[PDB]
């Protein structure tokens, strides 16, 4: 046995928002964390 | 991604495989119930005060 | 009404390098690179005791 | 954002005796007699107490039904928003009965034998089959009743969703029931609108309307993400709508069984009837209209009245909803209500 006791953690929350809605309205579809996502694309072509 | 060897001899030869897969949520619920008497109600709302 | 889809995660993977002169096999052996032994027919070692 | 003639939208924006009620007697002490002279889990718990705040600080037009079946018959998927689901009644009878009620030169046989088979084709523990859709009613007698093909459309719907073996069986049934004076009413009543199914497995947890208005239920586009919601009568075939002449008027809905006895070899005939008469006229109209009293007893058909559509003018015909691959006449009926109403056929 090693320690009876640990040290553990609580919950991580997922949410649409800002353009997550846009896209959950008038498309329909959601990415987890389309904010960086997006404009890590975004990023990636304007060198 | 996987990784190759290069190997000599009579062998095949090898070529980097990729391989993409996507998986589907598995949708539950869970439920309970708790309930009031008939009683409850109505002493509560302060009906039967 | 509102429903959608989502996409709930991207994993990818992360190709290991490994070099041979971080292992163990590296020991029994000599290296050098010879970078014209396409050019090269025979090669020897002289080995006299 | 506010208008010109603001009375009428003070109440369409949006008691006080009730204030007034308790004021008197309430307020009012020792009366009477008289003497001279934990972003989204916290937010999310705090709401479901807080819902039951609301809902407690206060307290028609809806009742919902739920009951547990398997999916061996009917089969809540393959049915959408808007759907009839018929009860169906004490399988045990597995023609007891046919020994009585069936008269002679009837082989009170056939339907033990038709039914036990169907049995066979598709045991009691966990649960039982109850709710036959209307659906699995349209395809089993679509070759039996008069339009072929816009009501095989009705059956290449259920044979690739819901197999053709339990629709042979099940018609095999209604043959043998129809056959021996036990009829497909007398079983079969109607259980509702079909809220939400809850499936698992071989298993269903039906919720459905009592009774009360369709269209005011989980609502949305569709319930869940599925497709809309109606109670699109299914058949080009079915939705036989009467009131061919007719005046505004409340359309009212009714379930009839036709049959054949041995004009056809007791055929079975479903389907829905829309017009204006309370159903002291329907007995009449329904004597007309139909040929089918061959005697060849006198009992052709039986009806209930399921309900009304307080409009005269939704009745779309639609040979457009898709339950898989297959097509099907699908006409829509724009709101409806539902009275459970009885089952009357003296003859």
């Amino acid at each position: 046995e090693d320690t009876e006791a640990d040290v553990p953690v609580t919950y991580g929350e997922m949410v649409l928002n800002g353009a997550n809605l846009v896209t959950a309205l008038v498309m329909g579809k959601a990415v987890r964390s389309l904010d960086d996502v997006g404009r890590h694309l975004l990023d990636m072509q304007e060198e | 991604h996987q990784p190759l060897i290069a190997r000599d001899g009579p062998h095949p030869v090898e070529q980097p495989v990729h391989n993409y897969m996507t998986k589907v949520i598995d949708r539950r619920a869970l439920n309970a119930a708790f309930s009031l008497a008939t009683e409850a109600i109505a002493l509560l709302t302060g009906e039967a005060l | 009404d509102v429903e959608f889809d989502a996409l709930l995660g991207s994993y990818c993977n992360t190709l290991s390098l490994v070099r041979f002169l971080e292992l163990g096999l590296s020991v029994a052996c000599v290296c050098t690179k010879f970078p014209e032994l396409a050019y090269m027919n025979e090669g020897r070692v002289q080995f006299e005791v | 954002t506010k208008p010109l003639p603001t009375a009428p939208m003070a109440w369409a924006e949006s008691s006080p005796r009730e204030l007034a009620g308790h004021a008197p007697l309430r307020r009012v002490l020792r009366p009477p007699i008289a003497r001279r002279d934990t972003r989204a889990t916290r937010d999310d718990t705090e709401q479901a107490v807080d819902k039951i705040l609301r809902g407690a600080r206060r307290a028609p037009r809806y009742h919902l039904t739920r009951q547990v079946t398997l999916t061996d018959l009917c089969q809540p998927n393959a049915e959408r928003a808007g759907a009839l689901l018929l009860a169906l009644r004490h399988p045990t009878d597995l023609p007891h009965l046919a020994r009585h009620r069936a008269p002679p030169g009837r082989q009170t046989e056939r339907l033990a034998e038709a039914w036990g088979q169907l049995l066979e084709a598709s045991e009691s523990g966990c649960a039982r089959a109850g709710l036959v859709s209307f659906n699995f009613l349209v395809a089993a007698c679509t070759a039996a009743y008069d339009a072929r093909d816009a009501a095989e459309a009705v059956r290449a719907h259920i044979t690739t969703n819901y197999a053709g073996a339990r629709l042979d069986r099940f018609s095999e049934c209604l043959r043998a029931m129809v056959h021996t004076h036990v009829f497909p009413h007398e079983v079969m009543r109607f259980f509702g609108g079909l809220v939400s199914w809850v499936t698992q497995d071989e298993l269903a947890s039906v919720t459905a309307v009592c009774s009360g208005p369709q269209e005011a239920t989980h609502t949305g586009h569709p319930g869940r993400p599925c497709s809309a919601v109606t109670i699109p009568a299914c058949a080009f075939v079915d939705l036989d709508a009467e009131l061919c002449l007719g005046g505004p008027g409340a359309a009212f809905l009714y379930l009839v069984f036709t049959y054949r006895q041995c004009r056809d070899q007791e055929l079975c005939c479903v389907y829905v009837v829309k017009s204006q008469l309370p159903p002291r006229g329907l007995e009449a109209a329904l004597e007309r209209l139909f040929g089918r009293l061959r005697i060849t007893t006198c009992t052709y058909a039986a009806f209930a009245e399921l309900g009304v559509m307080p409009d005269d003018s939704p009745r779309c015909l639609h040979r457009t909803e898709r339950f898989g691959a297959v097509g099907v006449p699908v006409v829509i009926l724009e709101g409806v209500v539902w009275r459970p109403g009885g089952w009357r056929a003296c003859a």
